[PDB]
């Protein structure tokens, strides 16, 4: 359960990723909104094409989130509280749909870190990512 | 599955560049590694200690290409999909009694390997064709 | 889906007795409150703040009703639940957008409410019969 | 997630349950073997038919362990870190079968407690559940 190896490994791609966080936030999302479609009901008023300046907005505040939980991963249920609150209370948000935008974020790392994403990598990137998801649906519990 | 035909060209132009040989033992050891709960069906396959150990493994390797030889023959069938994996739904559902949702993770980390070997050229509308593939191929292994 | 003769007798009895105007509402009620991100997809149905708003919602058993209707629909043509969940399936797939994931939760709280009235009477092997039941249809719904 | 309203509401149907906690987990470890065959290849060695003495002395350990949750519900993960070792690492149990024996414990207590068995009730025991299911499989995380 994010154990020292899982950490290491995080903070690695973290950094190879760099500046570019935000930019591969909002392919994450485009991904997701192409992959798969039903998610795309939870942005009604926002513009989906490409190049669309609302999924870059976003994609810089998604990365944002992610990088505060790495920041302090010793103690993410904290940091994402607020975002909890959002994601289940306000905007209803399916659990599925983490899974969902969880594979598209590692697809996009795939896409973009030859190095980086080695199998072991994957594995403590994947079980991040479920971490962060399973504290943004903790407000369902 | 139905496929537009720019999801059809999304999919057969990367697959040509496929290295059959390699990416279906990467997604299989990817598979056992990153849900080790998986590692439960291969007991046979000997030494999956560690990240190298899975991914250096003979068998691992050997038994991906089939699994990946499965994925091409469907991509040839993908309007008989059922019919096609008429045998190994059998295989998987009755005889090994594997969670359909395994099928799923499968098909997923194939489409991260694809992401990984390609880079750019694996654009969000090639995924999105993939995922279609995947999932209709899930779907197909499942009916039984 | 095929069910053998005793699974069929173990629905069939036990769906004879069903309150077809009241279980329906119970059903979608209890989704609603259970897995409150449903509730995303009935804005229009009103007051849906508590167990008890919903619960004893107008819209929500009215609705209920047509649910209920669908799934013995389904149990007469188990056999072509394809062909009869066709429309069904491009309105919620097509049109609503909800993710097949949750036509397997209704089928399961609708496994609770049949339960919940039977007893004892919704033995083990009963119950095995309706997953088989309810998974086909959930299967169906989401072929589009 | 874990509100003291869904506490009010464990503690209720616990109570209802009592002394009947070790057959009624015998009972929901039989619908999870008859609905999902899947899960029977967990237990090779164990006769599953019905009369087991192997299923019932495993539901009253079963039980058990909900019931040493329950008791210490502010601390499920501390209380449940030897389970959750032994399911994912030893057993290396799939996560999704954690949700359709949970499935079978909540359609058991229905099946046994009428009046208990309320709207609310059932809400709260399903978060009870998929916690105890989130802390069994935190160990894959
Ligand atoms: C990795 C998990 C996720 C992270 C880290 C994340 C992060 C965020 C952040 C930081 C915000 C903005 C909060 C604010 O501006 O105050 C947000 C808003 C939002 N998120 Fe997420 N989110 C996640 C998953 C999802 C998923 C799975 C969906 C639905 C498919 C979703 C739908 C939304 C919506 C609709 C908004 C509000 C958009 C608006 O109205 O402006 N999020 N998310
Ligand atoms: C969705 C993708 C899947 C496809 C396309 C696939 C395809 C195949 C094929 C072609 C075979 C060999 C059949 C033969 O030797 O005749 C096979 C065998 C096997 N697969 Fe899969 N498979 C998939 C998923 C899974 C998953 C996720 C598991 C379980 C974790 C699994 C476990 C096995 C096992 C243990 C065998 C060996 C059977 C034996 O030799 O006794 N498969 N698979
Ligand atoms: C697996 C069981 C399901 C069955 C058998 C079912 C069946 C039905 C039927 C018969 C209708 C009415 C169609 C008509 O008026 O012509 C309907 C409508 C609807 N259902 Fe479902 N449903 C299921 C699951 C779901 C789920 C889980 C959701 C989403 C949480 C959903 C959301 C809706 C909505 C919003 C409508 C209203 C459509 C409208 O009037 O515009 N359904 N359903
Ligand atoms: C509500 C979640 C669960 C609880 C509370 C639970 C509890 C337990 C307990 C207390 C034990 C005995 C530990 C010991 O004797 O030292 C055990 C063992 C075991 N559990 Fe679970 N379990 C859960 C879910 C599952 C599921 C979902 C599966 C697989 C489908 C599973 C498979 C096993 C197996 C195979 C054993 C060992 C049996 C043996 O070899 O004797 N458990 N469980
Ligand atoms: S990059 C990667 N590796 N695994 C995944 C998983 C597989 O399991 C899933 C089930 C349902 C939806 C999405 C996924 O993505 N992505
Ligand atoms: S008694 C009750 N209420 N809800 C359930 C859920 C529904 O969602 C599921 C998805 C997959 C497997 C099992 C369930 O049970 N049971
Ligand atoms: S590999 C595959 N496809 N379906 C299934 C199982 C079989 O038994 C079930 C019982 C209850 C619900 C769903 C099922 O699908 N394995
Ligand atoms: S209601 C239903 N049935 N299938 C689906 C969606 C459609 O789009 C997908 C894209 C990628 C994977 C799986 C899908 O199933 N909704
Ligand atoms: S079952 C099971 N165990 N872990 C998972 C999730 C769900 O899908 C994912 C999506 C992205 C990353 C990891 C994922 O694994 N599903
Ligand atoms: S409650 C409930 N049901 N499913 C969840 C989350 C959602 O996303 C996940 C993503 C990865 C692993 C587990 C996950 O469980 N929370
Ligand atoms: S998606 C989603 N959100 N919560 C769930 C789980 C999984 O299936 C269950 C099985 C038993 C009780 C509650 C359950 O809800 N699945
Ligand atoms: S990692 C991973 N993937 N899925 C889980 C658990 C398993 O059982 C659950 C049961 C109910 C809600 C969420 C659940 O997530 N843990």
């Amino acid at each position: 359960v994010l154990s020292p190896a899982d950490k290491t490994n995080v903070k690695a791609a973290w950094g190879k990723v760099g500046a570019h966080a935000g930019e591969y936030g909002a392919e994450a999302l485009e991904r997701m909104f192409l992959s798969f479609p039903t998610t795309k009901t939870y942005f009604p008023h926002f513009d989906l094409s490409h190049g669309s300046a609302q999924v870059k907005g976003h994609g810089k505040k998604v990365a944002d989130a992610l990088t505060n939980a790495v920041a302090h991963v010793d103690d993410m249920p904290n940091a994402l509280s607020a975002l909890s609150d959002l994601h289940a209370h306000k905007l209803r948000v399916d659990p599925v749909n983490f899974k969902l935008l969880s594979h598209c974020l590692l697809v996009t790392l795939a896409a973009h870190l030859p190095a980086e994403f080695t199998p072991a990598v994957h594995a403590s990137l994947d079980k991040f990512l479920a971490s962060v998801s399973t504290v943004l649906t903790s407000k369902y519990r | 599955v139905h496929l537009t035909p720019e999801e059809k060209s999304a999919v057969t132009a990367l697959w040509g560049k496929v290295n059959v040989d390699e990416v279906g033992g990467e997604a299989l050891g990817r598979l056992l590694v990153v849900y080790p709960w998986t590692q439960r069906f291969f007991e046979s396959f000997g030494d999956l200690s560690t990240p190298d150990a899975v991914m250096g493994n003979p068998k691992v390797k050997a038994h991906g290409k089939k699994v990946l030889g499965a994925f091409s023959d469907g991509l040839a069938h993908l309007d008989n999909l059922k019919g096609t994996f008429a045998t190994l739904s059998e295989l998987h559902c009755d005889k090994l009694h594997v969670d359909p949702e395994n099928f799923r993770l499968l098909g997923n980390v194939l489409v991260c390997v694809l992401a990984h070997h390609f880079g750019k050229e694996f654009t969000p509308p090639v995924q999105a064709a993939y995922q279609k593939v995947v999932a209709g191929v899930a779907n197909a292994l499942a009916h039984k």
